[PDB]
């Protein structure tokens, strides 16, 4: 029983693609995931995934700025999962 | 048209302990490089053909403006203290300072050059003995320009916080140029009368100070990798490169007050010249009481871009206004003791030139342009203090000169009494930022809106 990653910071981007930069103070026996959809959930779901000190990091920005709803999944010890946090500001 | 300035007041919600207050000790301790110039200037007075200055004048012309260019490492250095490469700020610590020589030499050798065409078309002078004389301690004071560069270079490196030895250095540098100027003006066994052996003197003090950086390093952490610092990897290094749109464009700004140069000294000497010149009691004592106050920005501008790199966004762009008005308080308090008072010729010892019999028409700038512009540019000062804003304050001065043409001859085309007359549109070119300045601060301000992008986070 605990939270999240836990900041909500995309900065911005290089139009097409995007900054990411969350927090991640430390790892930890860690791994993260980020969830790459946008918010109909028809354009499917993707998987970009790190480890280090590493939500502070950024995407693969594919179209143009349509709204953008994107996951970072926290992971530890137990191989299970910390809590999630998300946010969706698009461009 | 009504207000293309959106959130007037609010740069606020209840900060009062913002306690930007080290930013004093960035001119307590710069209170220290006047509190020089002065002896030198009220030493070399035991030679009456010391107008040394004239040199130690338009020596600072090139010191003050690259100084613009090395002033500009102030953001750089904080907006990476929001990180953790105290040493990749370091790299670029380093990197500068090696800037630091580099200019300050090629900028030195301007002086170390040029400087003897003092005397060209519409021109010359000719008492030698006095500063053709000096002439060649133009050189002497000169050849430091080089050393002062990476000894401010030094305050760059202060950014970060610790802003406790640049006081010190200071306060054990005024130790010194009287000592060292007195036995290197005259008083030998051995080093005689180079007699102004102010700038011979002065310069000695800089390569001091700039070794009052080396001896703090010893303080805390690193910040040394001054092994072989070096430039290449494209065209030409950045970190270096990057210094560049900072740098240029606050000596090109610096290049306000140098052609407040041109006018501050141009008409004081149409057929009426007495004091019209003695306006430097006037704008010499303006300067002076305007680094207490100005300088801050240029120590808020710490505070600022480096609380943009530890992420704090606006919980910082929303102090560039709780300082810009905590200073706004001095703004008017002391424009209040200054046209409020006249005693520029304190009867104690004596004076440095400045003499009796003269009106204060001059009090009235001492309103004019005292509490409005007290501010007018602590708004870059924090506009690049947190950003890369200089590019259009280069810019922003491309009024703040070219806005002055007929505000130039307007004492001289007069209504009035108009001894600030063409403190016309210079002190109305000097409330064009309390718009065209402070008015971009709340518009930049707010892109910390923009790169604010995620209010509040879980918790
Ligand atoms: C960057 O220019 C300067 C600005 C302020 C000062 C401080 C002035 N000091 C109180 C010294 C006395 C002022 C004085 C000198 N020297 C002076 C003031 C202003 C001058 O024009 C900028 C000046 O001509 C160089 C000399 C007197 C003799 C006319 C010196 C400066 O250079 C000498």
């Amino acid at each position: 029983v605990s939270s999240v990653p836990t900041k909500l910071e995309v900065v911005a981007a290089t139009p097409t693609s995007l900054l990411i930069s969350w927090d991640a103070r430390g790892e930890y026996v860690v791994y993260y995931r980020i969830t790459y959809g946008e918010t109909g959930g028809n354009s499917p779901v993707q998987e970009f995934t790190v480890p280090g000190s590493s939500s502070t990091a950024t995407i693969s920005g594919l179209s143009p700025g349509v709204d953008y709803t994107i996951t970072v999944y926290a992971r530890s010890y137990y191989w299970g999962w910390y809590s999630p946090i998300s946010i969706n500001y698009r461009t | 048209l009504d207000r293309f300035s959106f959130s007037v007041f609010l740069k606020e919600i209840r900060l009062l302990t913002a306690l930007a207050l080290p930013m004093l000790l960035a001119q307590v301790a710069q209170v220290g490089i006047g509190f020089v110039d002065t002896v030198m200037a009220g030493g070399a007075g035991k030679e009456d053909l010391a107008a040394v200055a004239l040199g130690s004048s338009a020596f600072a012309t090139v010191y003050i403006t690259f100084m613009g260019i090395m002033a500009a490492l102030n953001p750089m250095i904080a907006q990476l203290y929001g990180a953790g490469k105290t040493g990749e700020a370091g790299e670029t610590g380093r990197q500068g300072i090696w800037f630091g020589l580099i200019l300050g030499i090629f900028g030195m050798i301007l002086m170390w050059a040029a400087i003897t065409p003092f005397r060209n078309w519409l021109t010359l002078s000719d008492y030698v003995e006095g500063t053709m004389a000096q002439y060649m301690l133009f050189t002497s004071l000169a050849m430091p320009a080089a050393m002062v560069h990476r000894a401010l270079h030094a305050y760059a490196s202060s950014l970060n916080r610790p802003r406790l030895i640049m006081l010190v250095s200071f306060a054990a540098f005024v130790l010194n140029v009287p000592l060292n100027y007195i036995f290197v003006y005259g008083k030998f066994g051995m080093p005689a009368l180079g007699g102004a052996g102010c700038g011979v003197a002065t310069m000695a003090v800089f390569w001091f100070s700039a070794l009052a950086l080396w001896i703090y390093i010893a303080k805390e952490k690193f910040f040394r990798p001054f092994g072989l610092t070096a430039k290449f990897g494209k065209p030409d290094w950045a970190v270096f490169k990057q210094i560049w749109k900072i740098g240029a464009p606050i000596g090109l700004s610096y290049f306000l007050e140098a052609s407040a140069f041109s006018f501050i000294v141009f008409l004081i000497a149409p057929f009426g010249e007495d004091y019209v010149a003695a306006q430097q009691v006037g704008i010499s004592l303006s300067g002076i009481l305007y680094m207490i106050p100005q300088s801050v920005g240029s120590a808020g501008t710490v505070r600022i871009g480096f609380s943009l790199g530890r992420r704090e966004f606006s919980r910082a762009r929303y102090i560039s206004g709780v300082s810009l008005v905590s200073g706004w308080v001095l703004a008017v308090i002391t424009v209040l003791s200054l046209v409020l008072f006249r005693s520029p010729l304190a009867s104690m010892y004596n004076d440095d030139p400045a003499v009796l019999s003269i009106a204060s028409t001059v009090l009235l700038f001492a309103g004019l342009f005292q509490p409005a512009d007290f501010t007018q540019c602590i708004a870059s000062y924090a506009l690049r203090g947190y950003k890369v804003t200089k590019v259009p304050m280069f810019i922003h001065a491309a009024a703040f000169w070219g806005c002055g043409l007929l505000p130039g001859y307007l004492l001289a085309y007069r209504f009035d009494m108009g001894i600030y007359g063409f403190w016309t549109a210079l002190i109305a070119s000097l409330t064009i930022a309390a718009v065209a300045l402070v008015w971009c601060l709340e518009k930049y301000s707010m892109e910390l809106v923009k790169s604010h992008k995620a209010v509040s986070s879980g918790l």
